[PDB]
DNA sequence: AAATTGACCAATCAGAGGTAGGATG
DNA sequence: TTCATCCTACCTCTGATTGGTCAAT
């Protein structure tokens, strides 16, 4: 189960993306579930991947960032960049 | 279906996770 | 460029929608008092999710509320993208065919290519 | 120096908050009119741990009392020190992790290193 | 036998008291309290146990601990209860 | 995971306490 | 809804227990 | 005459099964070797219902032990006769409507019209 | 409050008495507490009464048992009679 | 001091009601 | 084709169960 974040909470986040009439079978709740899972793994091994070659043990915000830009995720990247300033 | 070239950026970090996907599963079916 | 992924794939209506959909997000990142409260259950379940990878050793405090508002952003763009799917069928229940259908049209989202065949 | 060990990992307020606690515990030692009468079921219970050891023979009553008040000490200021790393996941039970987590932080706990693998 | 640790209520009752008053503690977290608190005696006694051996003495005395507290890198507990055996003996 | 130096003032008095301890498990 | 005769056994004892509830949420405020 | 109570107001099936409830308690009842220590803290709850009445002074040992099996067979008895208007509305969870209706099947339970009305 | 059975000790005897894989509403649970508490308090009350009327100060099985038969609990009192006499 | 059990909180799961989507004419 | 009205099947969301710690005994 560590692999995936919980279904309950992705499943909120669906609802509040769609118009209220709008139902979601359990398979797409189950897809979401797994992509947005991916999603995390995906960005965190490249940005675990940079700091065990610069000799740093500790994944934060900037690898997250560095990553998400070095996967073709800039608009995220650039996005948050203002939201982790703030932090 | 399944094609040879994909995102240039995500490529490689691609064949990665597939590794380290194998290995997870190599554990979870072993324990 | 930097904002190329923001529509990528979409035609016509669904082009503004997600366009304003990202300009309400920055916006919101734009505004001066965040909480960064995260639910002990989330945080503790984002850090899992990381640490399943061996690689990974020690995470800063920061990276979980990055991914929580992050992860936030990728499923309702996600949502709204895989709707298109559901509207041209004429459907009021949104399936995994939709999401599929979604996924195809970016390039942004090839990393799904064994999560989602299609 | 002497004291070396109040502050070692410690950071911010939990820094100010177990020199003030270690200022109370000395304040308290440093009073006239000490009880040194503690309850017989306690006392023979910690001279039986120092017994389980075969090369102890006799133990002197000074010994058990002096374990008493220091055991009250260890205790309260692990506690403390993990109860920092509950805070920082955002809760309010303490879990095995805290206490792991907090023994890392410190040379002084590395004789538990085989208690509390990590 | 198992007399290797001190009794679970009395480290969970100063773990309560060493917590906000709306904590909780979770029954493994008492459980690892008190086999590390358990430890703290039986490493510190060891030492002061050899030491007595070597200089051919029977009994453990207070002096001991502190000693022995000293050695294992416990200086700021033997300075804090040196002041407290003072007092036992006056 | 398992470093090879631990606290000097600790390390001897570590060691003696796995062979004590190993020894209290063998009665068992 | 409301019956005049309920159970011939229980009737007295009813009307009581109603008296002694009545003095209990009383004496309670 | 003395176990008119165990079925009346029940038809068909649950008749039997009211009846082979209450030869089940007798049973049990008629058995030799009870175990007479029931926990400490629910006889002290009896008691103290008990004491709630004013007239109430000195209450035997024996008095709290007998509610303590009644109270079981009380429950059982009213839950079961209750059960069967969940399973004619095909519900799986018992409503306090469920209850209601069971009381009303018989007189026995008149001394509830207040508490359940 | 002395009032009342405890809920917890209430809910189990119903949870045995229904099947195993039976739900049970807070409400039915409060209901059956308020019933089995009056069922105490009545039975209860009519054994005091005969108490205070023959001057006695103890209240015993058998003033238990015969405020169980007077009050139309025939069925209770000739299965609990088996039962005080083992006692 | 240790074990047992009721109460309670927060987190999860199940079922009772609600809506979709298909069948028929 | 476009309705009218069933039925069946799935999803929703309230509310019941679960898991685990405190408090009382
Ligand atoms: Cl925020
Ligand atoms: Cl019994």
């Amino acid at each position: 189960q560590d692999r995936w974040l919980p279904i309950a909470n992705v499943a909120r986040i669906m609802k509040l993306a769609l118009p209220e009439n709008a139902k979601i079978a359990k398979e797409a709740k189950e897809c979401m579930q797994e992509c947005v899972s991916e999603f995390i793994s995906f960005i965190t091994s490249e940005a675990s991947e940079k700091c065990q070659q610069e000799k740093r043990k500790t994944v934060n915000g900037e690898d997250i960032l560095f990553a998400m830009t070095s996967l073709g995720f800039e608009n995220y990247a650039e996005a948050l960049k203002i939201y982790l300033s703030k932090y | 279906e399944s094609p040879l070239y994909v995102n240039a950026k995500q490529f490689h970090r691609i064949l990665k996770r597939r590794v380290a996907r194998q290995k997870l599963e190599e554990q979870l079916r072993l324990t | 460029g930097t904002w190329a992924n923001v529509n990528q794939g979409l035609q016509g209506t669904a082009r503004d929608i997600l366009t304003t959909y990202w300009q309400h997000v920055i916006n919101h990142l734009e505004s001066d008092n965040h909480d960064y409260k995260i639910h002990q259950l989330l945080l503790a379940r984002i850090k899992k999710v990381m640490k399943a990878d061996p690689e990974v050793k020690m995470i800063s405090a920061e990276a979980p509320i990055l991914f929580a508002k992050g992860c936030d952003v990728f499923i309702t763009e996600l949502t709204m993208r895989a709707w298109i799917h559901a509207e041209d069928n004429k459907r009021r229940t949104l399936q995994r065919s939709d999401i599929a259908a979604a996924l195809s049209k970016s390039d942004m989202f090839d990393f799904l290519i064994d999560i989602v065949p299609r």
